[PDB]
């Protein structure tokens, strides 16, 4: 991914502010119940069957928060995002089979929660750079089905 | 297809929009140029930078095609035929284009409308505004 | 949307299909399972092998339903409600599987209908099919 | 991509029986046909209103020849695919920018020319074989967007 100084920048300074605990089990939540075909793969996780059980489910807000890790970590490596998701995308294509547009869903949902979250400070040029950023991370998690 | 739930929910977070229409049908545009540029091969003749007259009148059309479809919900083939004739006969918008501009304009709606943006309205603003673009990119006459 | 074109030609073409809808329906399925070996978790309880008779018996209950949608193209919400609430609500199928599906179904008249699948025949059961993929996996109910 | 050894020979046998002066052109008229927004992208080839003028227009089935010579060198070099559509990839993804989705599609409508024209012996086993090709062939135009 190749983003600005400028959007490096912006990208870093709003990431300071996101909450590591909750940003990403809000994100995980939002995609079950906006695309609820994806409770499919998280049936273990035990009661989904409304908006708020699925928002106030533990094992969502848990398995969000290694989410929101994954997307820390290509923050930190925008330059190699293919070789920092390799084992992601072998667990994700080779054995969990999540079809990959569904990799672009959850990154346009965490959009969603970052403009919910920030309001006005999630201006149109900030969104911009974290589109070029999600696109990575899911470009990246689909390498291995190619 | 939306659920009785569904048009409730756009309706209500819809409404609160009012008068704010141009103004975020224009930011949402203003995103989609920004985040894909490619869709603004769609718009040669318009001028879109950042405080654009060209693209705040635009937006102002569009979020009120928006009202409108939100009025004739269970009606829209009839209503937006003129907008699906312009999109799909004329413009021949390719449909991935109608997802980048409804993300848009959730992206806009969670940024100004918090409390009323929750997950059971994001998903149902989702879905109508799939339902839109169904229509918009359809050849029905 | 289907225009009245569309519509003309996709009550046409299933006519042309007619007693043959089952074994194209089961064909269908076939295709699917081989092509997209993703598909078969869905029905893990199946004898999935070549030509089984729970994949014939499954593929008439699918051409059944498509019969019925021709049947009721203008009101295919309310025709397929319970299909809906079967794929949307309780299995959760994924739509990627109904383009793979619908898909197949084309794949499978072609290979059947060589003096019948026109282009234009082609394009509307595209729409149809994908009308009926969209009530599939709405919640509406 | 993969393809068994079986598969290689299955798909290596239909493609010889291919006329590659005419299912090129049909493909592509069919494209502009069942899809028609992808006209935007061909309006120096002529009269595209309807299908009798899709189907019979001469720069479609020009243009769909060479298509088709495409598919057919990836066809020659199936553990390279990659490579093989390296320049075309720049053209359609940097030049173009047409949408990789509408990839998927034109392989989509290849897959169901073969099955008009080949009737029974497009086989579910052929078809599965070539749904593999067509696929590598469409994420290979897509690698200037990864
Ligand atoms: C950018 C998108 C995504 C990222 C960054 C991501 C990240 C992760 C991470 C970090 C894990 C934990 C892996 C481990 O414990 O070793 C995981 C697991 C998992 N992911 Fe994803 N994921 C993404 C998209 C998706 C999507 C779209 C789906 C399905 C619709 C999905 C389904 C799963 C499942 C089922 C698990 C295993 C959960 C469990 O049973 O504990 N992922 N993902
Ligand atoms: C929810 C989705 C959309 C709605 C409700 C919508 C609505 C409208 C409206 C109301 C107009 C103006 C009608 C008039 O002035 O007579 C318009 C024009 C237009 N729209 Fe859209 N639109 C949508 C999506 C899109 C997308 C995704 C694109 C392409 C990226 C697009 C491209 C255009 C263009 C090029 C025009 C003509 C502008 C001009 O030259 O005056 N639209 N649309
Ligand atoms: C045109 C698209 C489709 C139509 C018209 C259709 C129709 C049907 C019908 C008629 C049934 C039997 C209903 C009953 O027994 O009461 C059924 C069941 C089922 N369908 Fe579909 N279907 C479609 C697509 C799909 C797809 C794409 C999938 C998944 C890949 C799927 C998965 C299933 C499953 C798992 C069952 C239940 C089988 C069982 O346990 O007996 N369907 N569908
Ligand atoms: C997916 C398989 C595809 C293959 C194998 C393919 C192959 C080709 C080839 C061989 C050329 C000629 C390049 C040259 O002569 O230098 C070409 C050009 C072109 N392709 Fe594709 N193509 C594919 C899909 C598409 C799609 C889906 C679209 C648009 C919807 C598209 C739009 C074009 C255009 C606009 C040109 C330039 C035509 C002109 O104005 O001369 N292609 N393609
Ligand atoms: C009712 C509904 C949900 C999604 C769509 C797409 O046309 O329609
Ligand atoms: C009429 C029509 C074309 C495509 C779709 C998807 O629901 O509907």
């Amino acid at each position: 991914v190749h983003l600005t100084p400028e959007e490096k920048s912006a990208v870093t300074a709003l990431w300071g502010k996101v909450n590591v605990d909750e940003v990403g089990g809000e994100a995980l939540g939002r995609l079950l119940v906006v695309y609820p075909w994806t409770q499919r793969f998280f049936e273990s996780f035990g009661d989904l069957s409304t908006p708020d059980a699925v928002m106030g489910n533990p094992k969502v807000k848990a398995h969000g928060k290694k989410v929101l890790g994954a997307f820390s970590d290509g923050l930190a490596h925008l330059d190699n995002l293919k070789g920092t998701f390799a084992t992601l995308s072998e667990l994700h294509c080779d054995k969990l089979h999540v079809d990959p547009e569904n990799f672009r869903l959850l990154g346009n949902v965490l959009v969603c929660v970052l403009a919910h979250h920030f309001g006005k400070e999630f201006t149109p040029p900030v969104q911009a750079a974290y589109q070029k950023v999600v696109a990575g991370v899911a470009n990246a998690l689909a390498h291995k089905y190619h | 297809v939306l659920s009785p739930a569904d048009k409730t929910n756009v309706k209500a977070a819809w409404g609160k929009v009012g008068a704010h229409a141009g103004e975020y049908g224009a930011e949402a545009l203003e995103r989609m140029f920004l985040s894909f540029p490619t869709t603004k091969t769609y718009f040669p003749h318009f001028d879109l930078s950042h405080g654009s007259a060209q693209v705040k009148g635009h937006g102002k059309k569009v979020a009120d095609a928006l009202t409108n479809a939100v009025a004739h919900v269970d009606d829209m083939p009839n209503a937006l035929s003129a907008l699906s004739d312009l999109h799909a006969h004329k413009l021949r918008v390719d449909p991935v284009n109608f997802k980048l501009l409804s993300h848009c304009l959730l992206v806009t709606l969670a940024a100004h409308l918090p409390a009323e943006f929750t997950p059971a309205v994001h998903a149902s603003l989702d879905k109508f505004l799939a339902s839109v673009s169904t229509v918009l990119t359809s050849k029905y006459r």
